[PDB]
């Protein structure tokens, strides 16, 4: 699986794949991997599904209690609630998920969660299994600020790359862009992308 | 409500605007739209005292137009848009409608004009009687003299 | 379906030889089914009779007839909705002696078998019997039973009208068209909204008698 | 200990209330026939002490000016039972 | 005979208690008005500001439980923010534990349990709110229901609450009657407002500002409320009518 | 601490437990409710009333259902019910299609519900709920059987029956009405015409609510294809439905 | 009992029934000093002619009388009004 | 009747042991916060009882997180209980979502547990009123919490004996400032009006304690006014009420 | 019969809202009425007099159907 999240000037564009593999078998190759536990905050799985899923149901209840008594949550508040879910459960649950989200004070923000429960800031973060090949293309092409149309390419160009190099990530190229322009789901064929 | 910045307000631009009254009186002359939205603004405040004050203002601006044999229909209008609004309460529009009837008097003008104006605030003065009634009853006697002819 | 549609078949119709024979003979059809739900289109059955006239007998004799298959092997509350019906009719045929032994004959048994709201119709029937005799009296006295029975919360429009009109008339007789003329109108309104079939017709009578109060005072 | 008619201040709503029963009917009982009423009798005012119910009573005495009584509290009580009624 | 100190019957057949709570509503003087449009429902109540040292803004009778559905609260202010607070959690854990947003009629029914619940302890004394939720759900169209607190709620085509809501029904009635038809038909959210108003003004005899207002409309899949330059434009509307 | 745990029914000095007449009052406050057992179905019917006239009574119930061919119908309180209602629906299913993975049977059923009111009248913090119900329902076991749930947390089984404010007239009424065969269609008239002396509202089938457990309808259950599976013996009659039926009276 | 401003009302009839120098600063002080009755009213009018007294002045000042509401006031918690009205 | 515990209501809608309880709030000390613009200054009157005491050592003032102050008036260990109860609840959060507390949200779970012990019999009502408040980024915020559970937004607050000089001077504060004052000009002002509510309180002698959290003068953080400062707004306010 | 009215004014769905009074209690809201339209300066018997006066002087009890839930 391949996941990652890159900050750019209007926002945040989210990149997922859509293959989850059990075996050599996928068990399914259009399934999304762009969760929403807000409107305007959601998350990219990784790892084993169940525990992810799990976990997200979880801090979408919690979320929203927290919209409607003590004001809405930012990026850095959701990652949170997947932090502490991960700690108490880091020699149990493995989790790999990356948040995402849009405040309109901080703006386009990425936190990411490893598989111990830890929370980091990144302007661009990674994760998967198909995303540790794609890793330095990724920070050297990767420009801060860059456009709306030159952000989608970005995310494009490396999970290209990232399906070329893992067998676990294929299928459709999801992208779901948060921004002030509202929530813009977007969609690749592999056709697409295996020219660019 | 909770705040005291529009009791204070409505009194100083009342009062630039009574220093500004013979600037926009003349202003009258090239554009009386122009020159009335001037004072509008001062009376959808929510002041009823400094709103009364301001009430002054456009009281002596529309001789001009009740002088005038065809724009004492936009008066006609003013008078409905006016009370219907908020009344600015209901004690601002009681001296509008008063002194509107004491200028028809002295303009001498014609009996169809006397007749429709007055036939607008009868309209609209039908179902109040906040105090309406005590001017209501000269109102309609005017009318009367008119009617016998 | 089918004894529902034979009625449609009855009711058109216009008042015919035909119609006129048929009906005590659609109470052999009836029995023929041997069913229980009879008892739902017997009592319509003969409300289609008598709206338009048939002949005197022939509207007395068939309802008679059914009352018989009525305890035959049908309910209690089949055969007393039948005798209210056989009661109406002996009344406007002008029999009045027929029509006051029926109506005591009724009235006592189904106070062994009280939880009726079905004998405030007797009692107004008996009213209207008394009062065609010319006795008031006991005209008063049957009345008096009827508002009673009826302050009793289950009463429809009809029943209440039905007794605002004779309550009405009897005060006339007693030369009070004060109180008559209270009951005139509550009557004259229920009649004049309750949807007309028949209403048309009564609603006229009852105007007239409230103008006949306002000018003997 | 007479007064003006507005001699209870915030509690004015309440005269004008008071006179409602008291005085319109007192001076024309006519504009009742044509409504159709009982003409208007009775009133009772309760409070917590202090707020003129008795202030406004020296007040519609002194107002309207009609015949006024006025009543000691337990000094129209005697010693005779029905004797305490005779009086009142 | 302790019939009125817990809650336990009496040989009325009723519990005293219980009814104690409806009079508790009346005491703090918030009247509401709800009704029914044709792609909203509109609930407009009063915001009482006594003082000048009272900020308007976080004065609040109007909770968001859900995403889409508003509530209400008529009495005092403590026992509304418990049972805002309940009201929410039931919700969460219904979208959580169910997989969709909770429906306005099972969550009347549900906060009307706890209520009968908290009629049946004696120990815990029940919340003397009435709670009207609002929604447009898609399952129901538009939807008012109202819950009390013994636990009793049903549909509504329009409510009001209050101690002067007797008058807003009469109201309301009317409008009813000549539509013949259970909500108000009208594709504009804002001109449902400027009805719920009018039917308000008729019953309470006053006149009303912004902020003597708090306006909160479901709109389809939506609850929001208006801003108090918001419901001034409704109000200058009232005029133009 | 919280020290209620001691029971809030108590014996009385002559006899009987106080607690649960005074729950019986609260039985005839409450609207009117009957059921007639017919030989080829049950009727029960109940009054609709509403505390608004701008609340609607077609989102009002009264007749709730337990499983798929047993009706509920109450008198007393409202709210009494409303809990109460739900717990019958969980018992049914916990104890019975948990373990003997079908719908319970009607004389099971009405056993087990008894038993979650006795406990409401055992220890603190807890009291009777204040309504009778009466259980219609059909078993492949016992027929058709018709119940009278009482707050006492006792049950009997009857052959017609009423409860509420207006009980001991309807029964009354019932008397002379009630036969050893009995049609269904008659069962609803005289349902209907027995309510009719105990309703103060309408009597349109707007505010009558009319509900069967008849005959089974296999095209409500939802699925087709198995003869051997039935469905539901319940029917609600919705107003026009119910409208039809007085005119048939 | 009177009203926040129904005390005021009171306030400004009997203050022309003394002497002074000039007040027209009634409107906050009285409605946050709130606990009086009618009566109360007139008996801050005398007390701010004790505390005149004691400046030795024949008016009533507004530094008189402010130390008037707060004294009244005071006294007056000494038990409740607690009525519970039709 | 209907006093003998919480669970009896009365027919008058009011609840009487809870109304009680706000006449031990009114034996208190008094307390005032004065929301300001970009913070709020609280400022609360210490008793000096005796000489025997040691002065601006007992506090009335207890921070929860880093950005609150809370300050009451009424029965001070019942203040002080439901002020340890809130640093639990302010930890919580701070674990679960790795932030600071806001106020409007630390006001509704202290509001739940006093609202709590009006309900049952088993837990005793309170008798405190607080006055909390501070910056988050959701701006300045004034929260008054009386022992019923009740709270609201506010421009001004008080509680205490001596809340009738205080709550006046702040109609004419509003009216000063119909847009509030500077988290300087509030030091002085906070200061000021507990000098006119020691005439209330005018049988004894005082002390002057002084905490502010506002962002243009400690950033957002609670801390306490203390040495030169604090003494500038005492001279200040000791010359008014002469 | 006593008062005039205009048919606005309904007598007749005045009877469910409450079943605990008394005839001098309905000759209390009756008179009332006359008390509330001669405020307006009316002498006719709206709807607006009859229903305000209805809900005062009618006072709130625990058998009354203002509670209910007893259904
Ligand atoms: N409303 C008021 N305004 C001015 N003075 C008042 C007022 N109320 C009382 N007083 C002063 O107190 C005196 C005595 O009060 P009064 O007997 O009028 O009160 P009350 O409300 O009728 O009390 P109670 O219910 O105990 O009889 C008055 O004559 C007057 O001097
Ligand atoms: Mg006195």
């Amino acid at each position: 699986t391949s996941i990652m999240a890159v900050t750019f000037k209007d926002g945040v564009i989210l990149g997922a794949d859509s293959r989850t593999t059990t075996g050599a078998y996928i068990a399914n190759r259009v399934t999304d991997k762009l969760t929403r536990v807000h409107d305007k905050i959601w998350c990219c799985r990784s790892g084993s599904a169940a525990d992810t899923q799990a976990i997200a149901d979880i801090v979408q209840y919690h979320l929203e209690l927290y919209t409607s008594q003590y004001g809405t949550p930012s990026t850095e508040t959701a990652a949170s609630v997947f932090k502490e879910l991960c700690y108490e459960n880091k020699d149990n649950l493995t989790a790999g998920i990356i948040v995402a989200g849009y405040d309109d004070k901080n703006k386009g923000e990425v936190y990411t969660i490893p598989l111990g429960g830890s929370v980091h800031k990144l302007p661009y973060a990674i994760a998967g299994s198909g995303s540790t090949f794609i890793y330095g293309y990724c920070d050297k092409n990767f420009r801060e600020n860059m456009s709306k149309e030159e952000t989608v390419d970005f995310i494009k160009h490396s999970l290209s790359q990232a399906i070329k190099w893992d067998g676990s990530s294929g299928g459709v190229i999801r992208m779901v862009v948060l921004t002030a322009a509202g929530v813009e789901r977007l969609i690749f064929y592999p056709d697409e992308y295996e020219q660019l | 409500m909770s705040r005291d910045a529009p009791i204070k307000a409505d009194k100083d631009y009342s009062q630039i605007l009574k220093e500004e009254f013979p600037k926009i009186d003349s202003l009258a002359q090239n554009d009386c739209n122009s020159a009335l939205d001037q004072l509008l603004v001062l009376e959808k405040k929510t002041r009823q005292a400094s709103d009364l004050a301001s009430s002054k203002e456009v009281l002596a601006k529309i001789v001009d137009l009740l002088a005038s044999r065809n724009k004492w229909d936009d008066l006609n209008e003013q008078l409905t848009l006016l009370s219907k609004k908020h009344g600015q309460l209901k004690l601002s529009i009681q001296y509008m409608i008063q002194k509107v009837m004491e200028y028809l008097k002295s303009s001498k003008s014609l009996d169809l004009n006397t007749r429709i104006s007055v036939i607008e605030t009868i309209r609209v003065v039908t179902e109040n009687k906040i105090f309406v009634e005590v001017e209501r009853a000269r109102v309609t006697k005017d009318l009367v003299e008119i009617k016998k002819e | 379906t089918s004894i529902l549609e034979l009625g449609q078949l009855y009711v058109t119709m216009g008042a015919k030889d035909k119609l006129r024979e048929f009906i005590p003979h659609s109470t052999e059809y009836m029995m023929q089914f041997a069913k229980s739900k009879t008892v739902k289109v017997l009592k319509t059955l003969i409300e289609k009779f008598e709206q338009v006239p048939d002949s005197l007998d022939d509207q007395i004799f068939v309802c008679e007839k059914s009352i018989e298959f009525a305890k035959r092997e049908k309910r209690v509350f089949l055969k007393h909705s039948l005798s209210i019906k056989l009661a109406t009719l002996h009344y406007q045929k002008k029999q009045y002696k027929d029509s006051l032994a029926l109506i005591n004959d009724l009235l006592r048994e189904f106070k062994k078998l009280d939880d009726k709201p079905s004998l405030v119709d007797v009692h107004l029937l008996e009213s209207k019997v008394y009062h065609k005799l010319r006795n008031l009296a006991k005209s008063k006295a049957s009345l008096t039973a009827a508002r009673t029975a009826a302050n009793s919360i289950y009463c429809p429009t009809q029943t209440v009208a039905e007794l605002d009109l004779m309550s009405g008339i009897l005060h006339c007789e007693d030369k009070d068209y004060k109180t008559a003329f209270s009951y005139f109108f509550e009557s004259f309104e229920s009649y004049h909204n309750l949807t007309t079939h028949n209403s048309y017709e009564k609603a006229c009578q009852v105007l007239k008698y409230m103008l006949l109060s306002k000018i003997m005072l | 200990g007479e007064i003006t008619f507005d001699g209870i201040g915030g509690l004015t709503e309440q005269i004008r209330e008071l006179r409602e029963v008291i005085e319109l009917p007192l001076k024309n009982p006519e504009i009742f026939q044509r409504v159709g009423i009982k003409p208007p009798k009775g009133v009772l005012l309760y409070g917590p002490p202090g707020t003129g119910k008795t202030l406004l009573a020296k007040a519609v005495a002194a107002t309207i000016g009609a015949n006024f009584i006025f009543s000691p509290a337990s000094g129209i009580v005697d010693k005779y039972i029905g004797e305490s009624a005779r009086i009142i | 005979g302790y019939d009125r100190h817990i809650t336990i019957f009496s040989p009325e057949g009723r519990l005293y208690q219980v009814e104690y709570a409806f009079k508790a509503t009346n005491q703090t003087n918030i009247n509401s008005l709800a009704v029914r449009g044709k792609d909203c429902t509109v609930v407009i109540s009063q915001k009482k500001v006594p003082d000048k040292l009272l900020d308007p803004t976080t004065v609040s009778y109007i909770f968001c439980i859900s995403r889409t559905i508003g509530m209400v609260v008529n009495g005092p202010i403590p026992d509304a923010r418990n049972a805002a607070l309940r009201a929410k959690a039931e919700a969460a854990e219904f979208r959580y534990k169910y997989g969709y947003d909770m429906p306005c009629d099972v969550l009347a029914k549900r906060m009307a349990n706890l209520s009968q619940i908290y009629t049946q302890r004696a120990y815990m004394r029940p919340l003397g709110v009435i709670l009207t939720f609002v929604s447009v759900d898609e399952e129901l169209g538009p939807s008012i229901y109202k819950t009390d607190p013994a636990g009793y709620y049903v549909g509504y085509k329009a409510t009001a609450t209050g101690p002067k809501q007797q008058e807003i029904t009469t109201n309301l009635e009317n409008h009813f009657k000549k539509s013949k038809i259970d909500h108000i038909n009208e594709e504009s959210w804002e001109k449902v407002v400027e009805f719920a108003i009018t039917h308000m003004i008729d019953a309470l005899g006053t006149e009303f500002s912004k902020n003597d207002l708090e306006v909160g409309v479901a709109t389809k899949d939506k609850f929001f409320t208006l801003s108090a330059e918001n419901i001034e434009e409704r109000l200058v509307a009232i005029a133009e009518q | 601490t919280d020290r209620y745990s001691f029971s809030l029914t108590t014996f009385s000095p002559s006899g009987k437990l106080g607690q649960i007449d005074y729950a019986l009052t609260a039985v005839k406050q409450g609207v009117t409710s009957l059921g007639i057992k017919a030989t080829n179905g049950v009727v029960i019917a109940t009054e609709k009333k509403s505390s608004s006239p701008l609340a609607m009574s077609e989102t009002l119930s009264k007749v709730s259902l337990l499983t798929p061919d047993i009706g509920a119908v109450y008198s007393g309180m409202g709210p009494d019910y409303r809990v109460l209602v739900d717990k019958s629906r969980k018992v049914a299913h916990t104890s019975y299609k948990r373990i003997y993975g079908e719908y319970p049977p009607t004389k099971l059923l009405v056993s087990e519900v008894a038993k979650i009111m006795q406990e409401a009248t055992q220890s603190g913090g807890v009291r009777p709920f204040g309504v009778s119900l009466l259980i219609a329902g059909h078993d492949e076991f016992n027929g058709f059987s018709l119940y009278q749930v009482d707050p006492s947390g006792s049950y009997f089984p009857w052959k017609a029956t009423a409860i509420g404010k207006g009980s001991v007239a309807a029964k009354t009424f019932l008397e002379k009405r009630w036969n050893d065969e009995l049609e269904l269609e008659d069962a609803i008239h005289i349902a209907l015409l027995t309510l009719k002396e105990s309703v103060e509202g309408e009597f349109n089938g707007d505010t009558i609510e009319l509900a069967i457990i008849g005959d089974e309808n296999p095209d409500l259950l939802g699925y087709t294809g198995i003869p051997t599976d039935k469905g539901p013996r319940f029917r609600k009659l919705t107003s026009q439905e119910i409208n039809d039926r007085l005119e048939a009276l | 009992l009177p009203n926040e401003a129904g005390r005021l009302e009171i306030f400004k009839i009997h203050t022309a029934k003394v002497k002074k120098t000039g007040e027209f600063d009634f409107e906050a002080a009285v409605k946050m000093s709130d606990g009086f009755n009618g009566a109360d009213i007139r008996n801050c009018a005398t007390e701010a002619g004790f505390f005149a007294i004691r400046d030795d002045r024949d008016h009533i000042n507004p530094d008189d009388l402010m130390k008037a509401v707060r004294k009244v006031a005071e006294v007056k918690k000494l038990e409740g009004t607690i009525e519970y009205q039709k | 009747g209907y006093d003998l515990s919480n669970s009896v209501f009365s027919p008058d809608g009011r609840n009487f042991q809870v109304e009680y309880a706000v006449k031990a709030v009114e034996n208190g000390t008094t307390s005032i916060g004065i929301k300001c613009n970009d913070g709020v200054v609280f400022a609360v009157e210490k008793l000096i009882t005796s000489k025997l005491l040691v002065p601006q050592k007992n506090v009335k003032i207890q921070v929860v997180d880093r950005h609150i102050g809370c300050v009451y008036s009424g029965l001070i260990p019942d203040g002080r209980h439901l002020v340890n109860r809130g640093r639990e609840e302010a930890a919580s959060f701070k674990k679960l979502y790795k932030t600071p507390i806001p106020i409007p949200a630390f006001a509704d779970r202290l509001g739940q547990y006093v609202q709590a012990h009006t309900l049952y019999n088993s837990v005793r009502p309170f008798g405190v009123s607080t006055i909390f408040g501070g910056v988050d980024k959701n701006g300045a915020h004034l929260y008054m919490l009386e022992p019923s559970g009740s709270y609201w937004g506010y421009k001004g607050a008080a509680t205490g004996k001596g809340r009738q000089s205080a709550k006046a001077e702040l109609e004419k504060l509003v009216d000063h400032h119909p847009e509030g004052l500077s988290a300087r000009e509030a030091v002085k002002q906070a200061a000021k009006i507990i000098y006119l509510a020691h005439e209330d309180n005018k049988e004894k002698d005082f002390e002057l304690e002084i905490s502010w959290c506002s962002l243009s003068e400690t950033n957002g953080l609670h801390k306490f006014v203390k040495g030169d400062l604090l003494q500038e707004a005492i001279d200040f306010a000791q010359k008014e009420i002469n | 019969s006593k008062m005039s009215l205009a048919p606005e004014a309904d007598l007749d769905s005045l009877i469910i809202r409450n079943d605990s009074l008394s005839g001098a209690v309905i000759a209390a809201i009756m008179q009332e009425a006359g008390l509330r339209a001669v405020r307006k300066n009316r002498y006719v018997i709206l709807q607006s007099d009859l229903e305000e006066a209805y809900a005062t002087q009618v006072k709130t009890d625990n058998t009354v159907d203002k509670f209910d839930f007893y259904k």
